[PDB]
């Protein structure tokens, strides 16, 4: 019954119009590997199994949450991203954080804070934006009185302040450059840690809705092309500041659903580019936020169990194609696995099992029923349950 | 001075020159999580870096160091930032930085750190003139570098230099039609430049783009471009683009054109345009088409379609 393993799915391959470009010669070789993939089992003589490997995963998360190999040299200026993209990878397949592994984590996110606010990429590094709004995702999903602690809330937005630009932008960091990246890090940590100014956010918007260009999609910065990992921080960073409708939201949704590759399921970064396991939660997740966005606007027209995507496809794509049988993630087939593309495969994957719009809650899960994650929040990309318990403690104390 | 990767390369502690100033070892906690096993290369030159940042020694070893802490990890934003405070009170020649800068691009185009110093250079000297062609190196292994048009986005509008980039566009289109930042970039040039106002610079744009499509039938990047520059003043202001796309149809055709149909037929409803009846029904048999054949992967969405093009036309 696998939708990408039926017949019919070869008419949906590469469909080159015998002009061979990069592009086209770069799809088709993918489309030939994700093929071989598929046929995997009938070339075999077994019937398809698709199974998310828990038990793989959750070695390498458990593991790398304490040790990483010098393969991650390349990640020391971004280990509160380690943080996150585990921690969060765990709570996605359900496995708990024993309490002193939190106090740890909970420990060197402090060593990552500045005095002046926000969170550095490790223990003396600057403060930056990325590493704050993981940082603080990371305590989160933590959510113990202890997480929430560390968090400096009086300098979180003394910072967030230094980086505010005029035209509605925010720095990434004192002295860098802007990208609608940097107004979700901003809009997430002041929304779930209650920091938001009334001014803080003024013009962020009217910045963010400068960054949709004719695709329908968001560019990092006015005039770059549609991008799906800028595409989600602006539209996420706008439900937050509660202006989606700044977007051209038709053809936002048009540009989102055309990112899922007809043949192997998955979603690419761009259009005319490649597939790739993490857009499985940039691109995906942005269905929900439409959802949320368009609901709102009292749609008629919506669904009210599913997502304005193939989710059977893109959870095929995931589990058959994202799997390193060592445990942990991957891009596509061929290339390595890393936290970044366990965590996404994931968010994404749990985005494409479960839906839900009000009171109307529908799951579809592709291959063994152990394959349920929990849900993902879409705006933040962590537990709905973290954001909830967060803000409702945030709320109870007085914004600086 | 020595390659971090020169065959002779020495560790820092095994240096005479750093013989008076003890590295200073990473803080990690009493027990920490996430952490690294650095290499003894690695370790070494992070844990020298250590000691002169946390001592602001504006030292030309220091500026020399922050070279090895860069390609062990050109990510280290807080060793970049070091850097340019070296660069500037040590009074650094911005031009051989430059030439590092240009060395380093080549050598990781897909990291951030690296394209921002270079604004900070050129920002600095106040000079692109090395610029566009420097980029037109890195997109020559990488047609798509996010961080490459990105820059020459940034040069361009900065310092006026849009007199060249349409021929360089084309250039570039004619490698690849499928390149959709070759795309981007030619509507950047024209929107900051004449506009698509113009009715000459329109109809060339579209002819232009139709030709494309005629060409490569299934390449979307020309598709969304002719719905990119014609959704925004209304696809339905253009009437004989429908009949113009029907003809096409014949022996071309796929879910690109079938759905441009429908996005035309949308704003024409939306627009109390006439056969308002046909148009609709019209519209939802191509809903269906598409979402039961031609292009199901996207049939949730065109359920969608064909539900609200109900829901805002029906005769009711
Ligand atoms: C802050 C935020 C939520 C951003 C999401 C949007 C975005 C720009 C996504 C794409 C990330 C990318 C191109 C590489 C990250 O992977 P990596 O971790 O393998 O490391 P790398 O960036 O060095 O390649
Ligand atoms: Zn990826």
């Amino acid at each position: 019954p696998l939708y990408s393993l039926r017949p019919e799915h070869a008419r949906e391959r590469l469909q080159d119009d015998s002009v061979e470009t990069v592009t086209s010669i770069e799809q088709a070789k993918v489309e030939e590997k994700i093929q071989e993939v598929f046929s995997s089992y009938k070339f075999n003589h077994l019937v398809p199994r698709l199974v998310l490997q828990r038990e793989k995963h959750f070695h390498y998360l458990k593991r790398g949450l304490r040790q990483l190999t010098d393969a991650y040299e390349c990640l020391d200026a971004s280990r509160p991203w380690l943080c996150y993209w585990i921690l969060h990878s765990l709570e996605l397949l359900d496995e708990p954080i024993p309490q002193i592994v939190a106090t740890d984590v909970c420990q060197f996110l402090e060593l990552c804070q500045s005095p002046d606010g926000g969170f550095g990429g490790g223990p003396g590094q600057y403060p930056h934006l990325a590493p704050t709004y993981a940082a603080v995702n990371a305590l989160c999903i933590i959510g113990t009185e202890e997480a929430y602690n560390v968090i400096n809330r009086e300098k979180l937005l003394q910072y967030l302040y230094s980086l505010k630009q005029p035209d509605g932008s925010f720095l990434m960091h004192v002295g860098g450059e802007v990208d609608v990246r940097s107004a979700y890090c901003a809009a997430s940590v002041a929304s779930l840690t209650n920091i938001i100014t009334p001014d803080l956010f003024e013009g962020t918007a009217e910045w963010i809705a400068r960054c949709q260009n004719w695709e329908g999609g968001i560019g990092g910065v006015p005039g770059m092309e549609a991008h799906g990992g800028y595409t989600f921080c602006g539209l996420a960073a706008l439900v937050i500041l509660k202006k989606e409708r700044s977007l051209n939201l038709k053809s936002l949704l048009q540009w989102v659903t055309s990112r899922q590759m007809r043949f192997e399921g998955g979603f690419q970064g761009r259009c005319n580019k490649l597939v790739d396991g993490c857009y499985s939660f940039w691109q995906a997740g942005l269905l929900p936020l439409l959802h949320r966005a368009l609901h709102a606007q009292g749609d008629p027209a919506l669904s009210m169990s599913h997502w304005m995507f193939h989710q059977q496809a893109l959870q095929e794509y995931i589990l058959m194609c994202c799997q390193c049988p060592a445990g942990g993630l991957l891009d596509k087939p061929g290339k390595s696995r890393d936290f970044y593309h366990t965590c996404y495969c994931l968010s994404g994957l749990s985005i494409a099992q479960h839906f839900g719009s009000g009171a109307m809650l529908h799951d579809v899960v592709m291959g063994v029923p152990e394959n349920v994650l929990q849900p993902t929040h879409p705006v933040y990309n962590i537990g709905p349950d973290k954001v909830i318990q967060a803000t409702t403690h945030f709320l109870q104390k007085p914004v600086p | 001075f020595l390659s971090l990767d020169s065959p002779t390369y020495v560790l820092y502690r095994d240096r005479a020159e750093w013989a008076d100033i003890d590295p200073v070892p990473q803080n990690d906690g009493p027990s920490p999580v996430v952490q690294i096993i650095y290499s003894e290369k690695f370790r070494d030159v992070y844990d020298y870096f250590r000691a002169v940042l946390q001592r602001d020694e504006r030292s030309e070893r220091a500026f020399k160091l922050t070279r090895d802490a860069i390609e062990l990890n050109a990510a280290n934003y807080t060793v970049w930032h070091f850097r340019r405070v070296l660069l500037r009170s040590l009074q650094k020649d911005l031009q051989e930085e430059m030439n590092y800068i240009i060395a380093i691009i080549e050598e990781q185009p897909k990291n951030y750190q690296v394209w921002h110093h270079r604004r900070v250079l050129v920002e600095w000297l106040k000079d692109p003139s090395q610029e566009l062609e420097f980029i037109a190196d890195i997109l020559n292994q990488d047609a798509k570098n996010y961080h490459a048009w990105q820059h020459r986005q940034w040069v361009i509008q900065e310092f006026r230099l849009w007199d060249n980039e349409l021929q360089y566009v084309d250039q570039l289109l004619k490698e690849d039609v499928r390149n959709n930042s070759v795309w981007n970039q030619r509507h950047f040039v024209i929107s900051n430049t004449t506009g698509y106002s113009d009715r000459a610079v329109l109809e060339r744009e579209v002819q232009y783009t139709l030709e494309m499509i005629k060409l490569v039938p299934h390449n979307e990047s020309a598709w969304n471009y002719l719905k990119g520059i014609l959704q925004d003043r209304g696809l339905s202001r253009y009437p004989n683009l429908l009949n113009q796309l029907l003809d096409l149809q014949p022996s071309h055709s796929s879910p690109y054109l079938i759905a441009f149909l429908v996005d035309i037929y949308e704003d024409m409803l939306e627009n109390q345009c006439d056969n308002k009846e046909d148009i609709l029904n019209k519209a939802l048999e191509l809903c269906e088409i598409l979402a039961k054949e031609k292009d199901t992967i996207r049939k949730e969405y065109w359920r969608y379609i064909g539900r609200s093009l109900q829901s805002k036309h029906s005769r009711e």
